[PDB]
């Protein structure tokens, strides 16, 4: 389990942030804001210690910071550091990894 | 001309950006007098839309706050909770602010918020195609004239420094 | 656990692909699209790491990459990448295997 | 796990079939189509590989290939091949085994 | 487990007590009290024995007392010590940890 | 704690209005010394008043259709202020 | 498990009793019944035997009688004995102990 | 299939009235030559439809509000029947 600016999650947890808006488009439009919906691909900031709920000895979080995911779409938390807005989502609800 | 109400004729000469409606709370009165909110070289805020969240209301009290000047609010509508912030830095320490609804009914009132920003000198806020969110506000996006005063059932805004050519521009626009 | 075009699924997932959308009839007549659903028959593309929620030793994904499958109606979620929509579904999930 | 023509379930499904719609009745009278609901007695014709869930080793499904079952009422996926629709239940959902 | 003024938690449980209203802004402005909601960066006071729920041996709690914590949101106890108003939340559901 | 011990309390409403109703209880406030509870600008909530928060009068007497308020200490000077305003 | 006036619980339950009802303030007024709920804190009459379903082995309850603990809300069985109403609740079910 | 490769084919709804249009499109069927479909005596689904088992007919004009069949091969004997049905 790695930490943040004073913060850290807990046993399943994976504070992550979403990549930019894409106001333009590819080739020549711009698209506004109350569109475009919340940006699914993010990176991992910081990570849980691990799945304590493993029997026994508990279980790491298989996610490691640096890496470009697959968000899921509804289950997160909102939370703000510095006022920066990162989301908190669970190990289990990650999609995909942007393995490269 | 309007049904006079004295013995004798009567010649006024609305001068200035007024209109007919007044200051929603009655907090604001700084005048001594009747139910008057009298400043001099305030900032405004023109928002197309109502002020409900104390987000968005924040920042501008903050940038006035910082200037350290009276803040006129010209918008859609005020929140009761905004409204509360404002009577709370009003009645103690005293942040000079004023809050006043649209005064076009209807599409009119679009125009009416364009033209008195382009008079002030500044920029219409709650907008659709570029909608100008309140978050980011900056103090040369404000609007700014030398001397406002507010009855309960009207204001005036006198001196918007508004680009004397962009408003001749918008004059013409009009008159075309 | 194998990837894709810089993707990964996540312990349980199999990112798939459908078949064609089957416009025309068999003998002479041609389909419009609102009709016909989703093709239900489909390909497996990338296959997810393995069950981790094994006790112990986690559990490897059963369906290989470069199987025709028996998709199931509602399950697994729709992802693009390269603007080409591919479905993650759940291992359980998948019905059938066209085996040959 | 034995398979049908390039079919195979998948760890707790078992494909089977259903008998004729039985038409007429035993001594003199027939009956429509719109009645007589969905015959209850099947066929089984291709049988999953082996219930996974079972811990450590899998298990494997008891109903072999060629038995009379009796259907249950409403759990099972309606699966077509070669146009031929057959029905796709799980291994625990079979009622009765026709033996004899 | 440890205790705090003639009061102790069960087996999960970990009284903490939120930060202070946060009335002014940053700059120079300050906000009312129906506003700010309720602060959610709270500070753990006492904490449960340990969860005992764990097979055989019990489980210890983790966030040890003297920890600035993100709270979540719902879930939560209001209790009272000497008019004092702490939240008692279960040991599962602390968000992060205000690690420095 | 009336019928028994006897807290020697009385209970009124306001005199029902909007605005009015408003400004008069902010006058019979200042008359009579005090505050008004249940303010929405400051809002002065009731968990914590003061004993200088409270309305002190000399005497009041109370009818079953109408009360009066005698010797309100209430800033004679603060109360002439709040007269000009109303008459301005 | 401890026994009462030919009572005794079964195998999770802790029957306990609410301290008094509160009426007059600290200082110098009286409230009323129909206020003031029912008061929170109370003291463990009788324990039950313990958890059995602690696997083979069964488990004791902790909270030992005597003790002063901090009720739940809505849990708890109303039960009587020779006229005295007392509170039967589970053994998870208790907030805090009054430790002292 | 029509604005595309260029089938041939038209779409007409019934005559449109209670009882009456049902006897007229079995008189249709019976003089065109072939089956009524969506019956409820006989079922006749569509799904197993035979070519014997169309209207057949010489020629077919359809304006924007009428119809008109020509040359049914309908089993002349057969259609004869059916009128000595309606005319007894």
């Amino acid at each position: 389990g790695q930490a943040f600016r004073k913060f850290l999650p807990l046993f399943d947890r994976v504070l992550v942030e979403r990549s930019a808006a894409e106001t333009v488009t590819k080739g020549g439009i711009m698209l506004p804001e109350k569109s475009q919906g919340k940006v699914l691909q993010a990176t991992v900031v910081a990570v849980g210690s691990g799945s304590k709920g493993k029997g026994g000895e508990i279980q790491p979080v298989s996610v490691k910071v640096g890496d470009k995911v697959l968000l899921p779409e509804y289950g997160g938390t909102k939370v703000v550091l510095d006022d920066k807005d990162y989301f908190l989502f669970r190990d289990g609800d990650i999609l995909g990894k942007y393995v490269d | 001309v309007k049904d006079g109400k004295t013995l004798n004729d009567e010649l006024e000469i609305i001068e200035g950006m007024k209109f007919d409606r007044g200051y929603i709370s009655p907090y604001f009165i700084n005048t001594s007098k009747g139910q008057k909110c009298e400043f001099q070289d305030a900032y405004v805020l023109l928002s197309e839309k109502k002020i409900s969240s104390i987000q968005s209301i924040v920042p501008a009290l903050e940038i006035a706050n910082a200037h350290r000047k009276p803040l006129v609010i010209i918008a859609e509508d005020v929140d009761g909770e905004a409204l509360s912030t404002l009577v709370l830095n009003r009645l103690k320490v005293g942040l000079q602010v004023v809050a006043v609804k649209a005064p076009g009914f209807g599409d009119n009132r679009k125009n009416q918020l364009k033209d008195m920003a382009i008079a002030t000198g500044g920029a219409v806020f709650g907008e659709e195609g570029l909608t100008l969110n309140l978050e980011d506000v900056q103090p040369h996006d404000l609007g700014k004239v030398g001397e406002v005063i507010v009855t309960k059932d009207d204001a005036m805004l006198l001196k918007g420094k508004g680009d004397k050519a962009q408003i001749e521009k918008r004059i013409q626009e009009i008159i075309e």
